[PDB]
Order: structure tokens, then C-alpha cells, then sequence
RNA sequence: UGCCUGGUGUCUUGGGUGU
């Protein structure tokens, strides 16, 4: 439901809150969430 | 998927894995550790093969 | 009664001499040119994707400082004074940047030339980032390697340098008067001799040095002012000078109107 | 996304899918089975998408 | 029950035109909106 | 008396401007054979004693996503611990509190942008998250400088 | 980290002169002569290019986190 | 194997140079968190007596 | 956190008058003028222009605090002249000076273009 | 150290995040502006306000 | 008419700030 990114091979995937925390293709134990889809605005100051 | 299934898939893709910088670095580190183990055992025959393999794998840019 | 004499003229800097004006008027003109002439600068950044090594607000701050052509900014309106919902074409200029590196080797530089004007006021010469020449790449904004992309949409608004220094058209205004210190407005620190320990002013040849037997003149006032106006390229030097004069006139006229309407 | 599953071999069995004939009129083929082929790694979708599974 | 609470909003008038925020307080006719651009929260009328 | 005057225009152009990062850690503890903590977005119905902050910035897995602006007292990690149910099963339509909130709020005086969220497993095989927050600090009256 | 867009003190745009400065230094010109050739008169501007340390070339050597 | 492992880890983690159950009367502060505020601070911390 | 908005230096609130005048009864024919959202740029110009008028016997100004954008000016003329008329004359005279300065600069720039 | 280290001032609300003092009172407090911090206590009654304004001013 | 929440460990230790 929510995307994730591996910490070594930078491979995108998704998890269902029941899979083991692991990259599907290289088996790394550290993964990162992906950026939000909301709008990000800055004041340029 | 289960943990064992994940390990099996990872091993399968490693067999399919032609090359990956992280995996190459890990392999070179493991080879260096094996080489020091052979050196401490005074095995002059294994160390030559490990040195040849390390020379072949190396030479990065 | 006031007089102007131009020494050097360029697109980016003018060196001129004012005379027959009070020191206060020249200083007010300098202050107005420094911090009260309206220009156009990026004020909102909407970051659709930023995978570079720089922080989002780092790049936003860098973008805000890029000078944009502000020739016709008089016709433009202030954002807070525009009745339109959201931003229209008459109070904002929309620029878009999209940078990407292709291939698995090398580094790509993102320059201000990549900023593309998408929308703005009709037929007004505003919004385009300033370029020295047609082949000048411009200000370096960021650097990218493989699989790093920068995709942003920036909105430029009209403002003055009082609110933020990014709207200042001038860089540094050299200002100087009385090179030979005949008015004794400064007292010269020295160790042995004050005359040979202090460098001559660059305009020392424009005024006759005082005679050895001359007495002090207590009736004299500063009369000739030498000032150099340097710009960032958003506005030409003559445009900066003329618009500073016009801004000062508008301020005084507003004060006069307030006085006359007070009764 | 699912070719490396152990059950994928029986899952793909009997399925009907659009196939590029190449010799292009797309047509439907019936899966009689699958056979892993070592040394025949091929790009599946991108360069990194190496695959050894084959569909008979 | 204040349906606009915790919803992304944009300001169309005043000194903050075109700034994205999130509504935090919805007592009435005076909405507290935190701004994404600086790190601050400001009051604002509903009409804005 | 050791003060100093700084140029506002130089500050506007980036003088002495800096970047600030703070990281938060949390992990799922194991209390027994089947008493575990869970990363989730707690609901006002099934959990009791919630923090006064807002939970609307959490994702489905109870973790905030990078790029989201956060303020003080906002909830960046959603965690619940199980509690033995009461006699509310009398007439409650499944709306009885079985879990207690153990969420991690952002510090009251701090705010910024969520920079990077890390999810992994600890030595014991339980979930383990780290959230890094980023903000920019501009010089102002009272900041300390030295030669 | 990367060359500032404007000089801190006065506000001259120095962000477009880093590449030219490096090119001039490559040809054997001295630092003072290189800064003079770029028309940087005031020493407030000269310190911006003279004392800049380019750290982004070190941050870029890390493998990008996405692809 | 837990004896040596836990003893070393505890002494390095807390800085109390001794057995865990003899925390009192043991020399404290031997192990400290590395100061990473700036490069010079780290270099100074690594050469401290 | 407590830093005020930068536009408050020049943007005038609706309820705040730009220009408030109150008499100074300690001396005859004197007024105190409070300018809002202004600084030394207008104040010094007005002060040095008014100081040269023979019918103005006292003119001064001060900025109470650098963190607030306003200044207060004290003006005191002769018996014949009302101070507000002197202020208006100063404003008009400076406007004419600026106008002729602009004209001369344009002429010189065109000549040297 | 002495009783001039606690004195009662009159509040003036100002922007930015620092307490501000006239520099003549930096001597009794033994304070300078290189990073010192000072404590402020608010009276909560009419009696206490009168005591502060009539004794410790 | 579907209707809104304040409640925050302890003990040690270590490094710092201003005198
Ligand atoms: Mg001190
Ligand atoms: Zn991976
Ligand atoms: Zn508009
Ligand atoms: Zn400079």
C-alpha cells in the first residue's frame, strides 16, 4: 500500500504490513520510505 | 512471503546476479578475510589462488 | 539649479557627479536606489521532485537570489494589491526548471539558463533570467549525477529590498565627497605625518588642493558628490537612477497628499 | 513481480495471454509448462531485470 | 464538526497570497493555518 | 558589552545560515509470548489515552512520510500496546478499547520537514524505525558568534 | 558547499564565475590575476571566490539513494 | 559466551570500568560518546587524556 | 519565532494613519508630526530641506527605536507662517529639485549614449 | 551575591527572543551580553505587585 | 445530523553554558 526503497540497490517495492522487512531482490535489511505525494512549497527566502 | 522464501529468492537472484557494486565490494572483503585466514595458516598454495582471484576482480575506476 | 555630470556610462554601472544639491538629497537618493526600487524575483518554489544532494530549501534560497529582468515591472502589480483569487498573469511570473542527467557516468551542471518562462504579463519584458551574453550559461544552481533529477516550478513576484535583499537592483553604491578634506569633516589619524600616511582619493585630481596659506572656510558646505551605481543586471544603471528619483518623488507626493487631505 | 514464486510455475500453467509472434500480429498461446534455463539470463523489462524463467 | 480541519488549504488574498497550509484550529470565522513555507502558524478569516 | 551588529542584507544572502537535523528512534518491544507492540495509526475508538497532537499526518503503517512539514506535538510515529479488554463487550459494537497509545510526538519547541524515514529490524527481529527531521536556522538577535 | 549566488557583503553576483575562475587557474594564471580578469575589484567579492571550498564534489561521490 | 560479551559491552556502553554488579567504586567516565559536532572536535576528543 | 514580518516595515495597517499631527504647546507655533512606516530616507531629506527656510526656526527628528519603522519630527516656524504650510512648501520644493535632476540626467545620458 | 541582583523592572513587549536591558543595570547584575541568561518572575497579586513596585524597583 | 482527546518515568552518569 505504501512504497519503499532499498538501501543498497535502490529498488522500489511495497509491503503489506505483514511481509518481513527486506528488499525483495538483494535481501537488504534496511529500507526507506518514499517521498510524499503532497505539494511542497517554499518561500525562497 | 516467509523469511525462508525470501532467502531462497535472494540466493536465486544472486545466482542470476551478474554484477553489483555493493555485492562486488562484499565479495572482495570476504576474499580478503579468507586470504588473511590462509596466511595465518601458512598455506602458500591457497593464498596464490586467492591473490589471483582478487587481482582479477579488482582494478576499479 | 541641480546639475549632473556623467563620467563613465555602461549597461551595468554609471559613474556620475552630482552638484548643487544638499548632502541629504544625495544620501536619500543612494538609500532609495539601494533598498526601495522595485524589481522582480522568485518568491515561491513548488518542488515536484528533488533527488539532488542539496536540500530543498537550500535550492529554494539559491533560486530566490537569481536576478530576473525587471524592465517593465512598473506595469506589474503587487501580489497583495491584486484582487484576483490565487495568482494571475498580471501579478506573477511563472518559471519552470527541469534538469536530469542521462548515462551512468559524468556530472551534469544545472544553470540558470535552464529556467524557462511559462506564463507572465502580456507583452511585458519581465521574468527572463538575466544573461550576460547569448552564450552565457548563467548562475550555477546545482549539480547532478546519474538518476538524480530536479523538477520545480517557481513563481516570481514584485517587491523591494526592504522586505528581502533578493529584490535589490544595486550591488554596491560607491559614494564620496570632498576628496581634499577642505570642510574638515574628518580628522586624520596618523603616527608621524597625516599627509603622507593616507592614500589620495581617486577623485583627488578633480578638485584643487588647498593652498598652503589658505585659512579655514567656515561658510562652506559639501557641494559636489561622486557616486558610482552598480547593478546586478536586472535593471540598467540609468533605469536604476531614474526609478530611484521617481520613487523618491512618489514618496514625497504621498506625504503631501496626506497633509492636504488631513484638514 | 511474481515469476520467482515457487507456486508461479503452477499459477502460469494453463493461462491465456497476449503474445508477440514476431514473425507483428499478437496472438494467444496456451502454457504447457515452464522450464528454468541456466545461462539464458535475459533483460525482462530493464537492464537489471535479469530472468532465467522460461515459458513453454 | 469542522469538516475543513486537517485539510490542505491555499490563501488567495492578503499578505500570504498563494501559500499552502494546513488548518489547525476551526473555532469560527478565524482559522489557524500553519504555513509550509516558514515555520509559523497564522490566523486567517474563512473568506481568505 | 560583547554584543555585535550584523548586516541584515548579508543574512538574507546566506551569511552564517545553517542546517539542523534531529533523529527520533522507536522500536516494537516484546513483553511475552504474544504481547507485542504494533506500528499503526491508532483510532479514537479502539485506543484510549491518545496524545493531544494530531495523527492525520501518519500513513497506513503508522510512520510519517518524508517531505511532510511537521510542527510541535505532532505525531511522527504511531505505536500501540495491547491491553486486556474490559467488560465493554457487554453492548459495545466492537468499539471497545483493546490497545493503549504509545506514540512518539515531535518535540514541542521544534518544527521542520521530515527528511528521511528508515525502517528495519533490530537484533531481536522486531520492527525498528528512525525518523530524521530537517530545518534551517537563520541568524537572529541572540545567536552566539566568536572569532 | 557550492559557490554562493551573491556576495554576502555588497551583493554582486559571483555565482556565474566559478567555472571561469577554475579555467583561468588551469591556464597557469595566478589567483590575484584570475580574480582581476573576472572584474572583481572589491575585496569583499574577492574573498567569496578566493576562500570558497567546493564540497558538493564530495557529496556527489556517494551513490544516489534512488533510481 | 554471554559472560565476556555482556561484560565488555556494558563497560564500553556505560563507561564504568568494571563488573556490572560492582558499579560503585569502579572508575567511571572511561568510555564517552564521540563528539561529532565538527571535525576538529572529533579529532580533539580522540586525543584526550 | 518572535521575528516580525518584513513587510511591516513599509505596509501600513488600515487603522494606523500615515501621518498624525499634534501641537506642541510649550512653545508658540510648534507642531509634532508622527510619520508611520518611514525612516531616515524621508526624514533627513525633509529636515535638511526645511532647515534652510528663513521662516523655520526649529526642525528636528528622531527614530525612537530601530526595531520600529516610524519617526517623529518637531517643527516650529515664525509667527506669520503656519508650520504645515512650511512642510508642504518643503515637499513641493524637493519634488521640483528631483524633477529637474531627472531631466538633466536624461539629457546627459542621451548625450553620452 | 547581593540584594541588587534581584530588582523589579517595568515590562515593555518587544519582538525577537531576548530580554533587553538598559546598559547601566549590567553592573549590579554583573551581566554582559556574551551569552548570559536571566530569570523573570511575575507577581500574581495586587499586594505583591505593590511590594515589587514600592520596594525592589 | 454524525460528531472531538490533554496524560507523562525514575535513578545514575557524562559532556557542556554563565558567572
Ligand atoms: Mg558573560
Ligand atoms: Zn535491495
Ligand atoms: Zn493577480
Ligand atoms: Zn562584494
Amino acid at each position: 500500500g505504501v512504497k519503499y526503497t532499498c538501501g543498497a540497490c535502490a529498488h522500489n517495492f511495497s509491503l503489506n504490513k505483514s511481509d518481513p522487512v527486506r528488499c525483495k531482490e538483494c535481501g537488504h535489511r534496511v529500507i526507506y520510505k518514499a517521498r510524499t505525494k503532497r505539494m511542497i512549497q517554499f518561500d525562497a527566502r | 512471503l516467509s523469511n525462508d522464501e525470501v532467502n531462497s529468492i535472494v540466493k536465486m537472484k544472486q545466482s542470476l546476479s551478474s554484477n553489483t557494486g555493493f555485492n562486488t565490494v562484499l565479495k572482495k572483503a570476504q576474499l580478503q578475510e579468507e586470504l588473511e585466514e590462509a596466511r595465518d595458516a601458512h598455506d602458500h598454495e591457497r593464498v596464490a589462488r586467492i591473490e589471483a582471484e582478487l587481482k582479477s576482480i579488482g582494478a576499479e575506476s | 539649479e541641480p546639475k549632473v555630470n556623467i563620467i563613465n556610462a555602461q549597461d551595468d554601472e554609471v559613474e556620475l557627479m552630482l552638484s548643487d544639491v544638499n548632502l541629504s538629497l544625495a544620501n536619500s537618493l543612494r538609500r532609495t536606489m539601494l533598498a526601495e526600487v522595485p524589481t522582480l524575483a522568485i518568491d515561491l518554489v513548488e518542488i515536484k521532485m528533488n533527488t539532488s544532494v542539496l536540500a530543498d530549501e537550500f535550492i529554494s534560497h539559491r533560486l530566490g537570489l537569481i536576478p530576473l529582468v525587471s524592465e517593465d515591472v512598473e506595469e506589474m502589480k503587487y501580489s497583495r494589491d491584486c484582487t484576483c483569487e490565487d495568482y494571475c498573469d498580471e501579478c506573477s511570473v511563472v518559471l519552470e526548471l527541469s534538469a536530469r542527467h542521462e548515462g551512468e557516468e559524468g556530472t551534469t551542471d544545472v544553470y540558470s539558463s535552464s529556467l524557462i518562462k511559462v506564463s507572465g504579463p502580456g507583452n511585458l519584458n519581465v521574468g527572463e533570467p538575466v544573461r550576460r551574453d547569448d552564450y552565457d550559461q548563467g548562475i550555477l544552481l546545482c549539480k547532478l549525477r546519474n538518476h538524480q533529477e530536479l523538477n520545480i516550478r517557481c513563481i516570481a513576484k514584485k517587491g523591494i529590498a526592504k522586505e528581502h535583499a533578493k529584490w535589490s537592483p544595486c550591488s554596491a553604491i560607491a559614494f564620496e565627497y570632498d576628496p581634499h578634506n577642505k570642510l574638515k569633516h574628518t580628522d586624520f589619524w596618523f603616527e608621524v605625518d597625516a599627509k603622507k600616511e593616507w592614500p589620495d582619493s581617486k577623485y583627488a585630481t578633480w578638485e584643487e588642493p588647498p593652498k598652503p596659506g589658505e585659512v579655514f572656510d567656515y561658510k562652506a558646505k559639501p557641494n559636489r558628490f561622486y557616486m558610482t551605481v552598480e547593478t546586478t543586471g536586472s535593471l540598467k544603471a540609468n533605469q536604476v537612477f531614474s526609478r530611484g528619483i521617481k520613487t523618491l518623488q512618489e514618496k514625497l507626493a504621498n506625504v503631501l497628499f496626506e497633509l492636504e487631505n488631513s484638514r | 513481480k511474481y515469476w520467482y514464486y515457487p507456486e508461479f510455475d503452477d499459477v502460469v500453467k494453463g493461462m491465456y495471454l497476449r503474445l508477440n509472434t514476431g514473425s507483428s500480429p499478437y496472438k494467444v498461446v496456451e502454457v504447457l509448462g515452464s522450464q528454468r534455463i541456466k545461462g539464458s539470463a535475459y533483460g525482462l523489462n530493464s537492464k537489471e531485470n535479469n530472468c532465467d524463467m522460461y515459458l513453454k | 464538526r469542522d469538516p475543513t480541519l486537517n485539510k490542505t488549504v491555499k490563501i488567495r488574498q492578503g499578505g500570504y497570497k498563494g501559500k499552502i497550509g494546513i488548518v489547525k484550529e476551526a473555532n469560527g470565522d478565524r482559522f489557524r493555518v500553519e504555513l509550509h513555507n516558514p515555520n509559523k502558524t497564522i490566523p486567517i478569516p474563512c473568506s481568505f | 558589552e560583547d554584543s555585535m551588529i550584523m548586516n541584515q542584507s548579508s543574512i538574507d544572502r546566506g551569511l552564517f545560515r545553517s542546517l539542523f537535523f534531529r533523529s527520533y528512534m522507536d522500536q516494537e518491544k516484546r513483553f511475552g509470548i504474544s504481547i507485542v507492540e504494533e506500528f499503526e495509526k491508532p483510532t479514537r475508538a479502539t485506543t484510549l489515552r491518545l496524545k493531544h497532537g494530531t495523527y492525520e499526518k501518519l500513513d497506513e503503517d503508522g510512520l510519517i512520510a518524508p517531505g511532510v512539514r511537521v510542527s510541535g506535538d505532532d505525531i511522527i510515529i504511531g505505536k500501540t500496546t495491547p491491553i486486556p479488554p474490559d467488560t465493554e463487550e457487554l453492548g459495545q459494537r466492537t468499539k471497545y478499547h483493546t490497545k493503549r497509545d504509545a506514540s512518539t510526538p515531535l518535540r514541542s519547541t521544534e518544527n521542520g520537514i521530515v527528511d528521511q524515514v528508515l525502517l528495519t529490524t533490530n537484533q531481536e527481529g522486531l520492527k525498528f524505525v528512525k525518523v530524521r527531521m530537517r530545518t534551517t536556522k537563520v541568524p537572529q538577535i541572540g545567536d552566539k558568534f566568536a572569532s | 558547499m557550492i559557490i554562493p549566488v551573491r556576495c554576502f557583503s555588497c551583493g554582486k553576483v559571483v555565482g556565474d564565475k566559478w567555472d571561469a575562475y577554475l579555467r583561468l587557474l588551469e591556464e597557469g594564471k595566478q589567483e590575484g590575476d584570475a580574480l582581476d580578469e573576472l572584474k572583481l575589484k572589491r575585496y569583499c567579492c574577492r574573498r567569496m571566490v578566493l576562500t570558497h571550498v567546493d564540497l558538493i564534489e564530495k557529496f556527489l561521490r556517494y551513490n544516489p539513494l534512488e533510481k | 559466551s554471554t559472560t565476556i560479551t555482556s561484560g565488555l559491552k556494558y563497560s564500553l556502553a556505560t563507561g564504568n570500568w568494571g563488573e556490572q554488579k560492582k558499579a560503585m567504586s569502579s572508575r567511571a567516565g572511561v568510555s564517552q560518546v564521540l563528539n561529532r559536532y565538527t571535525y576538529s572536535s572529533t579529532l580533539s576528543h580522540l586525543r584526550r587524556t | 519565532m518572535n521575528a516580525p514580518d518584513r513587510f511591516e516595515l513599509f505596509i501600513l495597517p488600515d487603522d494606523v494613519p500615515k501621518l498624525k499631527i499634534t501641537p506642541d504647546s510649550r512653545v508658540p507655533n510648534c507642531i509634532i508630526i508622527k510619520f508611520e512606516r518611514e525612516d531616515h530616507t524621508l526624514a533627513n531629506l525633509l529636515r535638511e530641506e526645511l532647515a534652510l527656510y528663513p521662516d523655520v526656526t526649529f526642525v528636528a527628528y528622531k527614530v525612537e527605536h530601530p526595531l520600529f519603522a516610524n519617526f517623529v519630527m518637531r517643527l516650529q516656524t515664525e509667527e506669520g507662517t503656519r508650520p504645515k504650510q512650511a512642510l508642504e512648501r518643503a515637499c513641493a520644493s524637493i519634488i521640483n529639485k528631483l524633477k529637474t535632476l531627472d531631466h538633466k540626467f536624461n539629457e546627459e545620458w542621451n548625450i553620452k549614449n | 551575591l547581593h540584594k541588587m541582583s534581584m530588582m523589579a523592572h517595568r515590562v515593555k513587549v518587544m519582538p525577537y527572543s531576548t530580554f533587553r536591558l538598559n546598559l547601566s543595570v549590567t553592573s549590579p547584575y554583573n551581566a554582559d551580553f556574551d551569552g548570559d541568561e536571566m530569570n523573570l518572575h511575575v507577581p500574581q497579586s495586587e499586594e505583591t505587585r505593590a511590594e515589587l513596585s514600592q520596594l525592589c524597583a
